[PDB]
């Protein structure tokens, strides 16, 4: 993730500054001072929900799973209402993870 | 170790600071270190107790995160709270106790207890919160190998004793010089005696001596130092040396003189005070000596005279004292002292579910017997057990 | 799973309000005849007339 | 009925509004003091505001970038910005004195055997330029003829009435050293 | 109460951490706690006083809230937030000296003074803060009927009492045997005495015991156990036990024999100890009975067998004697110890408004009394006074 | 000095809050803190030391701002931070160590080092943190002249001195009466003696009064108050008055009669207690007043009565006495006491450094003189020494 991004949106959004031109030395300050102020609160509680509850949401996605156990073994298929067999893994124990 | 008080410390603040009515900003962050800790400790199975009577309990956690949206907590929030705290303090005051019931002749500074030792492991890491306690503070300087130090109020340095040394002495008792003294917890009372008063010694002087030497290297450790010896200055019947028969102690208290006094370091003066009492400083010491003379009165009215006689016929039995109370001090090692309550707490759990004897401390937590055998082994689970003592101390009353 | 006990909540919030912006437009001011318009130290700013 | 994360992300939005009561007071205070304590300035509160009236307070906290600190090229876009508003709010001049008479009688004393640029647009331009400048903190640069010691005695006023710190250190000493060098020290 | 808490840990974290030069990070959310509190308490009048000699003083509460548009705070806003702060700290001062002063034989615990029965209203309760102190949390325990624990260094839980039992006695007061004691505060010291030194007794000992019990239980107790009672050493002329004569009590110490110390809770034998003196632990207990035996020495040199003859006149008397101490401990209720000062400022506060003697308490706040009769409704009103104290405390000296 | 405190303060906070794993949310504000104190000290050079023995020490500050941006702390992080707290502890260390072993007759209450009159320049307002500690906080309220207070236990405010008045005396100190007192610390032992035992006196009665003016005024003081001497009822054998004989004492301890105990304040009686041992709290005084009497039994029993003759030949001498011990009690002004350590530290860090005798304070920090003369320059000073003693305290163990 680049800052200089985020640097040349806030200066672009402060509408007095041409940011084509800004020094690079002086973009680069810019990113290191900002990466030191302490956020404001409301947005900082809205980023603490997000982070709070952003693995349940992935979690609740359909379109994408966690990972995948290979075990190279013989594994009952698990019984689940959802779907009536399946191999589902409800957490990574007793295997080495990549 | 500081997993464990880093749990102790969330689930105190919790209690504390998680009250009705309260700004969320007041407890914001403490509300993002809870819910970390629940974070980290969901998914983990745990065991504790199976020594003596302690039951074998197992814990499980599977709780939900805590609300972070409201702007005064209300009674909802608050009870959401404490269901989940009280588990949360039951599981650490269990592991509190497994830990503190336990000991190790070898490498007995490490974690002892099963739980301890998962709680040990980096995915635990998560939580660490806050190292503010003295207990803790101490631990995390000694393992990053710089100076720790525990202040004592009345520590008990000196392992009890009690007991006389004679220097002269006939199978009838009837003309003694010598020494009695107690040394207990933080205090020695001494007293020279002699029942001739010094008649025939060389200058009418007797010279008494008295060595304490400490298990322990104190520092910054304020002294009261007073020229009495209370506990020696009343009639006594004492029993021999070897038990045989009884001798008779008839003391009259006489001023001490050319007191000394010396705190000493590795066998050198470190402090000396001379004629002195009071409050006095000793920097740092790991042995008290204490000299004092009993010097016969030169001069005495007719009241006085007719006490000390030149014949062996002594009624009265001249005696010089000292005190010596140590009221502050700073240990590298744990102690004892009068303000704390960690040895009362491990030695009450381990009374309490009857725990066998181990193979490193004296049976019942004896304290006499702990610090006269103060030895590295011993010092390392004592410390152990009473940093957990503390973690437990701040959730359990 | 869906539960309505655990999904039914009670929302509060205040029946209406307005939110202004200006905040200025609510000031009538007027300025003295600028002839006679005092400085600082309460003399006519331009005192050679 | 909601999930309890998008009840949470409501209950914040719900609890944490940024409306706050709006009352004459807060308009009063809001109003610059100077200018309240101003005497040319008469100010009235001529308006109602019910009970259930709300603003949304500007966040005014001064700047944490600190861009007067090593950010040269920012600063400067910043007070030429700043220098360009000043201008626009400056007022203009009013019934100056009649340019050919001024013009007529400063020929007829300097007795040139000077006078150019000097008229009433140029008096408002610097009027305005003065005066902005010093809102903005622009350094302003002195453009004169050495020549021209009509000038420099113009610029005896601009120095005496513009504090020094607000010209380039080189403009100043440069206009400094004229006048010292044709007139004072000459005298 | 918790409100008044919150209050007085507010202004002291306010008077702390409000310094000019600081960060505005570092009391960001200490100055929405007081913003809070301000607009909670605006628009409200309270009146204090008006028992004994304490004045009637009225606050009524208008102030403007604290800025938020600052990176160092300086030095207007340290002095526009100190204003405030003297005000709030006078009001807090006034109410607990008008909680403090008042008691109720029924709801001890109930506010009395009329502002804190406002401050009991819901609307105040959005300042409650953090509850952190010992005291308070003990008081959100007690509120919901959990276990509470307040720690004591030598607690003062035995009602001063100095007295003899004369087990055996006559008009001529020359062949006396029974025991004195003197307890206060946390210091037991007990002596068991015998004219005949247990001449004419089976196996020549004569025994002797002693039970203290205590008001209140206490648990995880530090105990230094020593074998002389000092105090009960010396010659003493003391008054018969009506008062008509007075008898000589000449005492010769011989050390004490089968000394037992147990302490029991509820008449079980919950902690022992046999011939053991220095640290001991006292678990859990709420009676203590020490036993002990002047057993006449088998064998004796001529200068102790002049000291006991066979036939009736004694001139020295036996004695043997035990002390104990209580360095720390942990009750359930609220004790006077060493170290905290509540008890002292809730008397202070009634000798100097001159209060007139309740119905609860004793005049004077006599403690000896208070501990001695040591009922439900005065702890209830005690508790009530030393936390009140103790948040009076936190701001006051 | 509050810049010294908050540069101490963070430092503390630095070393127990950054941990490895610990949230970022946990120390955020706290990083703030710690990145304003080294921007604030970056560029600035100080020294320390040259006094005594105390190594010269140059102090050069060049360091990064520890780093905002992780969720949790690694080992990188905790890497980082530490050699920058470590520089700046031995930092404060050294500072707190020449600020205390200098001192000044006039304006004692100044930074009287190099560093610390550095900081106090307005540069270094901007790290203030929290004045949270009592000393610092004392330390403000008496710069704003506000009423300060220092909670004591045990206070050593009593100059040991033991001494003794003969009302009545001869040469051959055979017919003696008088008090015998002992001030020590904290506790009064004064025992009245009468070798007569009021056989002539009036009402056959004999008054004993002890007057102990304290050097400062001390407040919501709780005493311990009992009816004997313990130290002073044994045989003795006492040096004259100018110390050209000896004389004998040989007590009978008797009850001591309608003692009276008094508090004062500026002469006016604040507390007065009739007859009533045990806890008692003394509000607000500035002198002591202990007054009891020897009442001659007007019954005796015959071994009594033997004792007790009419004639010159006095072999026991009548003796009552009364003990009184300031367990806990606040001041206005910094006083020595046994819990903390402040005097000790200072008295260390000068002998261990051989600083030599200045103007203000006696030889080695004698207390005994020091608070017998306890002028305001000495005060000033020895405030001044103890908070930065509990300064540095707080990173030093
Ligand atoms: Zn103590």
């Amino acid at each position: 993730k680049k800052m200089k991004a985020i640097v040349e949106d806030f200066l672009k959004r402060l509408h007095i500054f041409d940011v084509a031109v800004a020094p690079d030395d002086q973009m680069y300050r810019l990113r290191d001072r900002l990466r030191l102020l302490p956020v404001e609160v409301r947005r900082l509680d809205i980023f603490n929900l997000i982070l709070m509850a952003m693995d349940q949401i992935e979690r609740a996605s359909d379109k994408i799973a966690q990972g995948v156990i290979i075990a190279y073994r013989d594994m009952q298929l698990e019984r689940d209402e959802m779907y009536g067999y399946v191999n589902i893994a409800r957490n990574l124990d007793g295997f080495q993870q990549i | 170790m500081d997993v464990l008080y880093s749990l102790s410390k969330t689930l105190k603040d919790a209690r504390d600071k998680i009250v009705e009515g309260t700004l969320y900003s007041n407890v914001s962050d403490l509300i993002q270190q809870f819910n970390q800790m629940i974070i980290t400790m969901n998914g983990n199975e745990f065991q504790t107790g199976g020594i003596g009577n302690l039951p074998i309990r197992n814990w499980n956690f599977n709780f939900g995160l805590l609300g972070t949206t409201l702007l005064n907590l209300d009674a909802n929030y608050v009870e959401t709270a404490r269901n989940t705290i009280d588990y949360f303090v039951d599981f650490v005051d269990n592991v509190c106790m497994d830990e503190m019931v336990r000991e190790s002749q070898r490498n007995g500074i490490a974690p002892q207890s099963d739980s301890l030792r998962k709680l040990s492991a980096i995915k635990f890491k998560r939580i660490n919160f806050d190292n503010s306690s003295e207990y803790i503070e101490n631990w995390n300087l000694q393992n990053r190998r710089q100076r720790t130090g525990f202040t004592f109020h009345k520590p008990n340095i000196f392992p009890y004793s009690a007991s006389f040394t004679l220097n002269r002495s006939q199978p009838a008792h009837d003309n003694l010089m010598g020494t009695m003294w107690l040394n207990a917890g933080s205090e020695i009372q001494v007293a020279g005696f002699d029942y001739s008063c010094a008649i025939n010694a060389p200058a009418n002087i007797q010279q008494f001596e008295h060595i304490v030497p400490l298990r322990r290297v104190l520092t910054t450790a304020t002294i009261t130092l007073l020229p009495d010896a209370e506990r020696f200055s009343f009639p006594r019947v004492i029993n021999s040396a070897d038990g045989a028969t009884t001798w008779f102690f008839n003391p009259v208290i006489l001023r001490p003189n050319n007191v000394e006094v010396e705190f000493l370091l590795n066998g050198q003066i470190i402090n000396t005070y001379q004629a002195r009492f009071g409050t006095i400083v000793a920097r740092n010491f790991d042995t008290i000596r204490l000299s004092f003379q009993l010097m016969r009165p030169p001069n005495m009215t007719p009241a006085v005279a007719v006490l000390f006689p030149n014949a062996q016929p002594f009624e009265h039995h001249a005696t010089v004292g000292l005190t010596l109370r140590i009221e502050s001090a700073v240990c590298e090692s744990v102690l004892a002292d009068a303000s704390e309550t960690l040895l009362a707490n491990v030695t009450s759990v381990r009374q309490e579910y009857a725990i066998p004897v181990g193979p490193v401390f004296p049976p019942g937590m004896n304290w006499t017997d702990l610090i006269t055998n103060y030895s590295p082994s011993r010092e390392d689970n004592l410390q152990r057990v009473f940093t957990v003592a503390s973690i437990r101390s701040m959730l359990i009353k | 799973q869906f539960d309505f006990r655990n999904s039914m909540h009670m929302l509060t919030s205040n029946l209406t309000f307005t939110v202004y912006s200006d905040l200025l437009a609510f000031v009538s001011a007027d300025t003295v005849e600028p002839i006679n318009a005092v400085a600082f130290d309460n003399m006519r700013i331009m005192n050679e007339l | 009925i909601l999930h309890p994360i998008d009840y949470a992300f409501n209950e914040y939005f719900l609890q944490h509004q940024l409306v706050e009561p709006l009352n004459n007071d807060i308009i009063f205070n809001y109003i610059p003091e100077r200018i309240r304590n101003d005497v040319n300035y008469i100010l009235n509160m001529d308006r109602n505001l019910p009970s259930t009236a709300r603003y949304i307070r500007p966040n005014l906290l001064q700047d944490r970038l600190n861009l007067h600190d090593n950010f040269e090229s920012l600063w400067d876009t910043i007070t030429t910005s700043n220098y360009i508003l000043a201008r626009s709010v400056v007022p203009d001049l009013k019934e100056l004195v009649s340019t050919e008479a001024q013009i007529q009688k400063m020929s007829q004393d300097l007795q040139l055997e000077f006078l150019t640029g000097i008229n009433s647009q140029a008096a408002n331009d610097c009027f305005k330029t003065l005066i902005a400048a010093m809102l903005s903190q622009r350094t302003m640069s002195l453009d004169f003829v050495t020549t021209n010691y009509m000038s420099l005695i113009s610029g005896m006023w601009l120095l005496t009435v513009v504090p020094n710190d607000m010209f380039i250190r080189e403009s100043l000493v440069a206009c400094q050293l004229a006048i010292v060098n044709t007139i004072i020290y000459v005298a």
